[PDB]
């Protein structure tokens, strides 16, 4: 509900690299109902920020070892299920999903320095997936630009 | 002696009382809906009480007309008990004079013979009520027939009956455009959700009745309340 | 208009005025009220005296249609007189085709078709009374039933008619008739007629009450003198300080 | 063309009415033993209005034989009051075409 | 109702029963020397109707077929009458009957039908199709009972149009089942949506007698053929 | 013409509905498919509007019973 699930969040993300990926998709459903939750428009989206920087830092783990395009096309397929597993379009679109959406391209502005052609091209045709049609979308909307010039 | 009060045909030839009636089937405020799996049906019906000094187990609108295919009503409750038992007389009539479970489409064929003799004659009212049959025919599934006071018919995949009618057919439509073998608690769970987002009411499991009739089960049953609270948590996270 | 004087012809908006007024004729008659305790069927009626020349005890709205079951009257006595009739032969019929006391449901049913026809066409008025049904049995329990001219056929806890309805009513619910015996249900149903009584409105009144249960063997039958005079009486220490 | 978007209002829903006397339970003097759920059932194809002269007259109930509290049984007698005194309406929707 | 004669002369239930024929459901028939064709169209409400489950043709007999335009309930009870007459003519007979007679005896029972009184006359209107002792025939019944012979005609909605479009069409010396290609023309000129597997039902009469067609046909007419 | 469309969305879907529907009311029915799009802040208009944006304006629903058909 608030953000004591945050602090619980951090020993999921204590023993997740031990074991494997089945822990992550057991602790998501957590981050599900707590998006699910909404409890006043942005104070819910303290927990969608933490559920955020979880999966980034998986992100982080899971490309640092070759697990690298499984990892994006489910979280990728997770966050387009979100307006639907969770309130409609992941229940704010903004602050919640910005902080999303900046989390994921600062992520991508990690990899381009670091991975190789083809998880490079996955990930960058994922957020291309997202950029047809919603991104933060309130007065920049630029990082899709910054990284399509990365991809050309 | 204009036709505005008794049965006989108008400048083109429009039956008044007929749509007359259909707004007294709309008058009682209450709504079914009956859907047809891949070997199931399911009838759900919205029901209201207005104290808890009568008997709650008194008041059904579902019928076990015989001992596989159920009935349910909407209209005027004591001329939907009336051709409830016309019905029921009928069927055990074929029962006797033919020796087996009659299908359903000769129930509804019968009394929609029934309602077009009422209606043919003055002297007699055209009745008020609409009629809901689910069942299983062998070689054919499950069957679900609708009938009105006008005595017309026809074949569903599933339908619906009652005031909130038109927003629940385009739910319908629009669920089964992506049909793909429905299956039994998928069905419940979906005319669930279909009645919840009609009556935008999200009902407690004690508000509502249930009726399923089964391949596996051929015997017609009635949904106890502790199953229906089940399918209600089952749907309450989805 | 036109669409009002016939019970065959319809209104635009689907009703039908016969029946309509039928229960207007109904709820103009005075109040009665069936109640349904741990091990049987109460009936309390309170009757309007229209001048003390009666013999009292006229015109009585509480019959015994079977020796297990009784019933409660508002509205026009002399269709009430018919219905008590019908349900008699028809409860005759019934033991005599199948041998045994015949469910109370069965013929509120029966009762409900029959007053049902008679709304069909527009040879025959829709009537106008409202009757309700008790019985009690070992095989079943306590079983209560009301039914309207126009044939709806509810079980109830408690049910009441007549014009003082709303506060009868009001007055069962506040009531948890469901752990209460049968003693305690008389002093209960008499202390809500007497209240329901409105006084100024009207005349002197009778009292009237009928019962059927395991106290009475499960044969419907009037409530005895001693158990009765007594009405009154707790009604005095219950009746309003000013 | 000439009206873009027609919005129906329809009767309050049952957490709808609950809401609307909640909001007309603002001003009210009383010993707080009610269940709004009971008013709320009881209820059925109500106004926005008639709820708030449901309060008013559950007050005047109050009013008299000098109870400056409100008793937990004047709104219910009250809700009864307002059903007969909606037995005489003409109940037409009137939809636009 | 007891319905007498106008100042005019004129039955006004009747000219109301005509005229609600007039708006039901436009259908055809056609007499080819090798039998006769009777077709309809059915535009179902919604996709939540089963088109199998209640048909517009029904048969008589093995070899006696009729479509109709009109009330629904009343078609199917004059269906059941229609069935049953016929039947028992066949009972006193034991040769099955020919078309022309039960056209005079359902003629007959709408006579009746309208003279009677305290019921309301019906509001259909019937087309008949049979094969008889190798020539084939097709008659057209009304309410009012005047039964007419046509060998080619339409009835229901925008029936004259169709009228005058198998008079342009329809030189009647067609051997072949070509005119059921024609009345898929005749229901396409007045088809609301598109020519589909199931909208549109066709039967036929031949030497075989009556058959209901399957609509795996019907698709297969409704393709290449228009 | 003036319309994203992005890359799916039929139209000759819905030229075979019913119904007679006027002249003026297009107009409404792409006004409020647009409203419809830019309440869920997304700025080109996808095929998934479009059925419910129809069903919120005709809203005309049978008017005719069909046994008199």
């Amino acid at each position: 509900m608030a953000d004591g699930g945050s602090e619980r969040a951090d020993g999921r993300i204590v023993k997740m690299e031990v074991d494997y990926s089945a822990t992550v998709d057991q602790r998501l459903p957590e981050c599900a109902k707590l998006a699910k939750e909404g409890r006043l428009q942005e104070v819910i989206e303290t927990l969608l920020s933490l559920e955020k920087q979880t999966r980034t830092a998986s992100d982080m783990v899971s490309t640092s070892r070759i697990l690298v395009a499984v990892v994006k096309m489910c979280y990728e397929a997770k966050e387009w299920d979100l307006l639907n597993e969770n309130i409609m379009l992941l229940s704010k679109r903004r602050s919640q999903l910005k902080q999303a959406v900046a989390k994921m391209v600062q992520q991508c502005c990690t990899y381009v320095e670091e991975i190789t052609d083809l998880p490079i091209k996955l990930r960058l045709i994922d957020t291309l997936r997202m950029v047809t049609e919603g991104k933060i979308y309130v007065e920049i909307e630029r990082a899709r630009l910054t990284k399509t010039l990365a991809t050309i | 002696g204009f036709d505005r009060h008794i049965t006989i045909f108008s400048p083109e030839g429009r039956l008044y009382q007929v749509e007359y009636a259909f707004k007294a089937i709309n008058q009682g405020g209450l709504t079914s809906v009956a859907v047809r799996g891949k070997d199931c049906a399911v009838i759900v019906t919205q029901k209201k009480v207005p104290d808890k000094l009568l008997d709650s187990s008194t008041v059904t609108h579902l019928f076990k007309i015989t001992e596989n295919i159920g009935c349910v009503m909407t209209g005027m409750t004591a001329d939907s008990r009336s051709q409830v038992q016309r019905a029921r007389y009928e069927a055990a009539n074929w029962k006797y004079k033919y020796g087996y479970e009659i299908p359903v489409d000769m129930l509804c064929k019968r009394i929609a013979d029934i309602s077009q003799v009422y209606t043919q004659n003055a002297e007699m009212r055209p009745l008020g009520c609409c009629m809901i049959l689910i069942g299983i025919d062998e070689e054919q599934g499950p069957q679900v027939y609708k009938c009105d006071p006008a005595g017309y018919y026809c074949g569903f995949k599933a339908t619906a009956a009652g005031v909130k009618q038109t927003e629940s057919t385009s739910f319908l439509e629009k669920k089964v455009k992506k049909k793909f073998d429905w299956t039994f608690e998928q069905t419940v769970e979906t005319a669930i959700t279909c009645l919840s987002t009609v009556l935008s009411i999200d009902f407690k499991p004690s508000e509502i009745e249930v009726g399923v009739v089964t391949v596996e089960n051929p015997k017609f049953r009635i949904l106890t309340e502790a199953e229906i609270d089940a399918h209600l948590v089952a749907l309450a996270e989805r | 208009t036109g669409y009002d004087l016939s019970a065959s012809t319809f209104s635009p908006d689907g009703r039908v005025f016969q029946v309509e007024y039928a229960m207007k004729a109904v709820e103009n008659s005075s109040t009665a009220i069936g109640i349904r305790c741990k091990d049987g069927v109460v009936f309390g009626v309170e009757k309007l005296v229209l001048s003390k020349l009666y013999e009292e005890g006229s015109n009585k709205r509480l019959f015994n249609v079977d020796r297990h079951v009784g019933m409660a009257v508002a509205g026009l006595l002399a269709d009430a007189r018919s219905l008590a009739d019908i349900a008699r032969e028809e409860a005759s019929n019934f033991r005599s085709n199948f041998g045994y006391n015949i469910p109370l449901k069965h013929l509120a049913d029966r009762v409900a078709m029959y007053v049902h026809a008679y709304t069909l066409y527009s040879a025959v008025r829709p009537f106008g009374c409202s009757f309700m049904l008790g019985s009690y049995s070992v095989n079943d329990g306590a079983q209560l039933y009301m039914i309207d001219p126009s044939g709806v056929s509810y079980g109830y806890w408690g049910c009441a008619i007549g014009k003082a309805r709303q506060a009868a009513k009001t007055e069962i619910e506040k009531l948890q008739m469901k752990e209460m015996t049968c003693r305690d249900i008389v002093k209960e149903v008499a202390k809500i007629i007497y209240i329901v009584h409105d006084e100024v409105k009207d005349k002197a009144f009778e009292l009237e009450l009928s019962w059927v249960g395991e106290l009475t063997n499960g044969r419907h039958e009037i409530v005895p003198k001693d158990i009765r005079e007594e009405a009154e009486k707790y009604a005095k220490e219950s009746l309003k300080e000013e | 063309g000439r009206l873009d978007r027609k919005i129906h209002i329809d009767l309050p829903n049952e957490q709808a009415r609950l809401d609307i006397l909640k909001i007309h339970a603002g001003p009210i003097t009383k010993h707080g033993e009610i269940d709004y759920e009971a008013i709320v059932k009881l209820s059925d194809g109500f106004n926005g209005a008639d709820l708030r002269n449901v309060c008013t007259e559950a007050g005047m109930f109050a009013i008299r034989a000098d109870h400056d509290f409100v008793v937990q049984e004047d709104f219910m007698k009250a809700v009864r009051k307002v059903a007969d005194s909606k037995k005489l309406e003409s109940k037409l929707d009137y939809k636009p075409v | 109702s007891l319905t007498t004669f106008s100042p005019s002369g004129k039955l006004v239930q009747i000219e109301y029963a005509l005229a609600a024929v007039a708006g039901g459901a436009p259908s055809v028939g056609i007499k080819a020397a090798n039998g006769v064709v009777l077709a309809t169209e059915k535009k179902q409400k919604s996709i939540l109707y089963d088109e199998r489950s209640v048909h517009k043709v029904e048969p008589i007999t093995k070899h006696i077929g009729l479509v109709y335009s009109g009330m629904g309930p009343d078609y199917r009870v004059l269906v059941h009458r229609a069935r049953k007459l016929a039947q028992q003519y066949y009972l006193v007979y034991q040769e099955p009957i020919p078309t022309a007679q039960l056209v005079q005896r359902v003629a007959s029972v709408m006579q009746e039908y309208t003279q009677s009184g305290g019921v309301r006359p019906f509001g259909v209107s019937l087309l008949i199709c049979g094969w008889n002792e190798g020539r084939p025939y097709l008659f057209q019944s009304d309410p009012s009972g005047a039964y007419f012979a046509w060998k080619a005609t339409a009835m229901g909605k925008n029936y004259v149009n169709g009228k005058t479009f198998l008079e342009k069409r329809y030189n009647e010396d067609l051997e072949l089942e070509d005119a059921i290609h024609t009345a898929i023309l005749t229901l396409k000129e007045s088809f609301e949506g598109q020519m589909t597997e199931d909208n549109i039902e066709v039967g036929i009469c031949n030497e075989a007698g009556f058959r209901r067609l399957t609509p795996t046909e019907v698709k297969d007419y409704l393709a290449a053929i228009a | 013409s003036k319309m994203n469309l992005s890359e799916e969305v039929d139209l000759e879907d819905y030229v075979a509905r019913p119904d007679k529907i006027s002249g003026a009311d297009i107009n409404s029915i792409c006004q409020e498919s647009g409203m419809l799009a830019v309440r869920e802040n997304r700025y080109i208009v996808l095929a998934k509007d479009f059925e419910k944006a129809y069903k919120t304006v005709i809203k005309k629903d049978e008017q005719e019973h069909e046994f008199y058909k």
